[PDB]
């Protein structure tokens, strides 16, 4: 079958600069044109520009234009996609679409085999580790009934991160909310799981997280006051 | 250049229901759009191209329609494989791509009220240098709820900050976790401190406070 | 300044039919939602249904659902509530509730008076 | 909006490429007509219809808009990169490939102007006011009594036998061979006019003469037939224009030969012969179109018909359509009879029929344009204008009935020029006061109802006057007794204003 892939997207500086390869293995880039898709987290699609090998008729979007620049090798069966001085507005997700040639039926068909698109990032903080905090139920008040018990982290970067509860135990209750861009560049999440108010005073909940890049593993202990 | 509008930006249907998505153009662009599937975390998919024919690949459940400049998608069973986020595109050259908004359909499921819960920070954020209070909604759908964070009786506005999770596959219900976050001047200001939220589950809006 | 309407009442045979109207004056109501509520003898303010706008659906609660019907009249400015099968366990005072929020975030401000639905 | 509207805002769009500069708007310009380009290329165009698709001869139809498409690419891809000449290159190759592969399967590209070149062609006949002194001249002999009681209340009877069947025949045949007819008919007048010999002769010229004086509706028919109904206004008045420039044109032409260049009546007609001859052959150059009016169902119209039968300023001017149309053709029918009798000349060049023709069809026009601009209130203005508009029609009818001195006749020609001002002030008013009410198939059978019964009632006056049994009234007396007509008329609006 045919396919594509893409690589070379990471984490840049904002006014760096960061190239992106589209390899098209299968068909040609000469007999079908390529296209960039950006998908902002939490937005919707959106265009950046594209190329036709054939001849080469490179138009961009208006958010790109003069600023991005676009180059497809049709030896090595490719299209590098070069970014110098990149906003902050730009940390998004990128797809390289396939897309047909006027005449005929490849052109009425739309972006048929969309790539799985790289992921770029534009950021000034630097990488660190999450900074946990426990979030006690405050059984002294709204008892009798469950209670929820919770962990904050928040200070790192970049953006993967996992919280578990008792080291994979305890795993029916989970609500791990997605990570949500602080003002000051760096990230913050929230995790919490519902425990009833009789075993809240026996069982002893701890709760691990793990950072991949800043390879830090904070277990600590979540407890009323 | 031009503009592709998108109404039902979120829907919810159950398994069985015929839905509709309706998507306006702008200028009298010709029967050429494209419907496209993008399901949370992977890569859209050519659905539907050219407004009316269908694709090689996806199920015969999935139609268009052209109506002068408006494009209409129509699921008449919907397969619960079918929960995904669909996108609207016209394309008429090669420079003029532009998308829709994205329509997310959701589950049919009745109104829960949330079980509205506040946490107040922990003995390591007082003496960090940044303290932050947090208020949960677990349990509740839809997932418009407003929270206004009432500190000294009064809507704090610009300091909150919300994120709201994805749709449970067990019950089919949200969480909300609002934050927010402040200096060690959670201290010298009054002493309460609650948030207020509403909900259409809810007939007055829970309000949770704590003291000190 | 705006006021709701209600009607309707009467004591039902276990598993009969109703119909319910809350209409509204003051305010044009397509751009908004509307809703009902329950108060039964014992508990206070629960709910029953919301209807959000014309293109979208109606939402029922956990002991409505599938049940009830609600439907809307944008042109006559008024919300039904189809009463099918009650049960006796629904002895209760059903109340209107106008929205004051295009985002339909639950901002529910002018309520109105209540019906009285009784059972055998 | 299947092809035509397409492909005109396409060549507008073209045009707008063509004379404009600063190219950053023609991007837009360019995406247009590709989206216009694109619309039409499933068009199934009218002449392709009647083949079976996926046909080999189908395809250059959508090859023509392939290449079209292509040179679009082509224009656009070059606009994007600052050029702008080379989008004005790629415009004319656009413009060779239009001319090339798209417009053989287009219709026709002169269907407005043709039809001018029809409008105008087909009312060339300079011996038409000329006929009456044809007839009492010294060529055929015939006298003033037998062209007043005989051979016009024929034309009255015929008149009424051919509006029964041929606007139903109209509307039937999709009106192509109607036209066709009414040239052949015209043809017929003519030939009986030359080689007459007694006054069945005559009377048979006159059925045909009725036939073409019946079938003057078919024409803006075939206008709304042809034309699609988002361009029906500019072409219509277009063709309005034709029509009346043909009438003034012919009037000219008539009094520059009969006047001017001394042209004796034989061969004035003779040139009336061969300009309709060229009418019949550009009339068999005619398309036949497709969607007639009704045959292309009664309950619905009787529905919507029923909805302002009780409307006011609708059943009055009907009345007023009818009484006041046999009245004026009623006259119209006898003023060259009394010219020739008030001015018994001899010689050819003092007949000036034409030059009153050529003015009552100025005066015509300078009052349907004078028209459309009343904008006064039917409340209560309705019968006194209408009561002024009888009383003046019927005071220049009794300015036509007394003068029997020879050389007041000058004072006579304009006069009744005034009289064809005084109905045609009130042509497209009369329009404006029953088309805007109903639709379009409501309006052509109230308008046919509305003439059907205005010749019922001229058909029931020359039964009365004209009968050559009955009455046998000179002409003298038929304009007073048309004077106390009118009066009677004036009598009636001015009881119903005041």
């Amino acid at each position: 079958e045919v396919q594509l892939v893409e690589s070379g997207g990471g984490l840049v500086q904002p006014g760096g600069s960061l190239r992106l390869s589209c390899a098209a293995s299968g068909f040609n880039v000469v007999d079908f044109s390529l296209h960039w898709v950006r998908q902002a987290p939490g937005k919707g699609l959106e265009w950046v520009a594209y190329i036709s090998s054939s001849s080469g008729s490179t138009s961009y979007a208006d958010s790109v234009k003069g600023r991005f620049t676009i180059s497809a090798d049709t030896s090595k069966n490719t299209a590098y996609l070069q970014m110098n001085s990149l906003r902050a507005e730009d940390t998004a997700v990128y797809y390289c679409a396939r897309w047909g040639y006027w005449p005929g039926e490849p052109w009425w068909k739309a972006f048929d085999y969309w790539g799985q698109g790289t992921l770029v990032t534009v950021s000034s903080a630097s990488t660190k580790g999450p900074s946990v905090f426990p979030l006690a139920p405050s059984s002294k008040s709204t008892s009798g009934g469950t209670a929820a018990l919770g962990c904050l982290v928040k200070d790192y970067f970049p953006e993967p991160v996992t919280v578990s509860w008792n080291s994979g135990a305890l795993t029916s209750g989970v609500h791990t909310f997605p990570a949500v861009l602080q003002s000051s560049g760096l990230y913050s999440l929230s995790s919490v799981v519902t425990v009833p108010s009789s075993s809240l005073g026996t069982q002893t909940y701890i709760c691990n997280v793990n950072h991949k890049p800043s390879n830090t593993k904070v277990d600590k202990k979540v407890e009323p006051k | 250049d031009i503009q592709m509008t998108q109404s039902p930006s979120s829907l919810s249907a159950s398994v069985g229901d015929r839905v509709t998505i309706t998507c306006r153009a702008s200028q009298s662009v010709s029967s050429a759009v494209a419907w496209y599937q993008q399901k949370p975390g992977k890569a859209p998919k050519l659905l539907i191209y050219s407004a009316s024919s269908l694709y090689s690949g996806v199920p015969s459940r999935f139609s268009g329609s052209r109506s002068g400049t408006d494009f209409t998608l129509t699921i008449s069973s919907l397969q619960p494989e079918d929960f995904a986020t669909y996108y609207c595109q016209q394309y008429l050259y090669y420079s003029l791509v532009t998308f829709g908004q994205g329509t997310k359909v959701e589950i049919k499921r009745t109104v829960a009220a949330p079980s509205v819960f506040i946490f107040p920070p922990s003995d390591s954020q007082l003496k960090s240098g940044t303290a932050s209070v947090v208020c949960l909604l677990n349990n509740f759908y839809p997932r418009e709820a407003k929270v206004q964070w009432k500190v000294d009786n009064a809507l704090q506005s610009g300091n909150s900050q919300e994120s709201v999770t994805e749709q449970d596959s067990k019950d089919s219900t949200y969480s909300l976790s609002s934050t927010l976050t402040l200096s060690k001047a959670d201290y010298e200001k009054h002493k309460v401190y609650a948030c207020e939220v509403t909900h259409q589950g809810l007939s007055s809006p829970v309000t949770k406070s704590f003291n000190r | 300044q705006v006021q709701l309407q209600e009607s309707g009442g009467g004591l039902v045979q276990p598993g009969g039919s109703l119909r319910l109207s809350c209409a509204a004056s003051g305010r044009t109501i397509s751009r908004y939602a509307m809703s009902w509520f329950r108060q039964a003898p014992g508990k206070e303010r629960e709910f029953v249904a919301v209807a959000r706008r014309s293109g979208d659906g109606a939402f029922y609660a956990d002991s409505v659902q599938g049940r009830f019907t609600v439907s809307r009249d944008d042109a006559k400015n008024t919300v039904y509530l189809q009463m099918n099968s009650l049960k006796p366990e629904d002895t209760a005072v059903y109340y209107c509730a106008i929205d004051s929020d295009t985002f339909y975030s639950g901002s529910y401000d002018y309520w109105g008076q209540g019906t009285q639905v009784t059972v055998s | 909006a299947d092809l035509e509207d397409n492909w005109e805002t396409l060549n507008d769009n073209l045009k707008v490429i063509e004379k404009a500069d600063n190219a950053a708007q023609v991007k837009d310009a360019l995406t247009k007509m590709r989206a216009a380009a694109l619309d039409a290329q499933k068009a199934t165009p009218p002449k392709l219809e009647d083949k079976s698709p996926d046909s080999p001869e189908m395809k250059d139809f959508r090859h023509g808009f392939d290449i079209l498409v292509g040179q679009i690419d082509d224009a656009l891809k070059l606009a994007n990169e600052g050029k702008v000449k080379e989008a004005q290159a790629a415009a004319e190759q656009l413009k060779t490939t239009r001319n090339a592969y798209i417009q053989k399967y287009l219709s026709w590209r002169h269907l407005v102007c043709y039809l001018c070149f029809y409008g105008f062609m087909a009312q060339i006949r300079p011996g038409e006011s000329f006929i009456t002194p044809y007839l009492l001249g010294p060529d055929k002999n015939f006298t003033r009594e037998q062209v007043t009681n005989e051979i016009t209340p024929v034309l009255s009877y015929s008149y009424l036998a051919v509006l029964v069947p041929v606007f139903l025949l109209t509307d039937y045949l999709r009106y192509t061979p109607v036209l066709l007819l009414q040239g052949l008919s015209f043809v017929s007048v003519w030939l009986l006019l030359l080689l007459g010999h007694s006054v069945a002769h005559m009377q048979l010229m006159e059925l045909f003469y009725s036939v073409t004086m019946a079938a003057r509706i078919a024409y803006s028919s075939y206008i709304f037939s042809l034309v699609r109904p988002a361009r029906y206004q500019r072409v219509a008045g277009y063709s309005r224009a034709a029509v009346l420039l043909g009438v003034f044109t012919s009037s000219v032409l008539g009094q520059l030969l009969v006047t001017v260049g001394r042209v004796s009546f034989s061969t004035l007609n003779y040139i009336s012969l061969a300009f309709l001859t060229f009418s019949v052959v550009l009339a068999l150059f005619l398309k036949r179109p497709k969607r007639s009016l009704f045959f292309n169902v009664l309950a619905r119209m009787l529905r919507e018909l029923g909805d302002s039968l009780r409307r006011p300023q609708l059943r009055l001017w009907s009345l007023w359509w009818v009484f006041n149309s046999a009245g004026y053709y009623l006259v119209v029918y006898y003023v060259h009879i009394l010219w020739n009798e008030v001015d018994p000349t001899t010689n050819s060049a003092r007949v000036y029929n034409g030059a009153a023709d050529a003015a009552s069809t100025l005066l015509g026009a300078i009052t349907s344009f004078a028209a459309g601009f009343v904008k006064i209130r039917w409340a209560r203005w309705s019968k006194l204008l209408i009561a002024g508009v009888t009383a003046t029609q019927a005071g220049l009818v009794f300015l036509l009935a007394h003068t029997r001195h020879p050389s007041s006749i000058w004072l006579c020609y304009a006069a009744f020029v005034l009289f064809r001002g005084s109905y045609q002030f009130l042509v497209p008013i009369a329009t404006f006061q029953i088309a805007s009410s109903l639709s379009k198939e409501l309006c052509a059978l109230v308008f046919g109802v509305n003439t059907f019964f205005a010749t019922i009632v001229k058909t029931i006056i020359t039964f009365i006057v004209s009968d050559v049994r009955g009455l046998g009234l000179p002409v003298r007396k038929q304009f007073q007794l048309y004077s106390v007509y009118f009066l009677i008329l004036s009598i009636i609006y001015f009881l119903g204003a005041m």
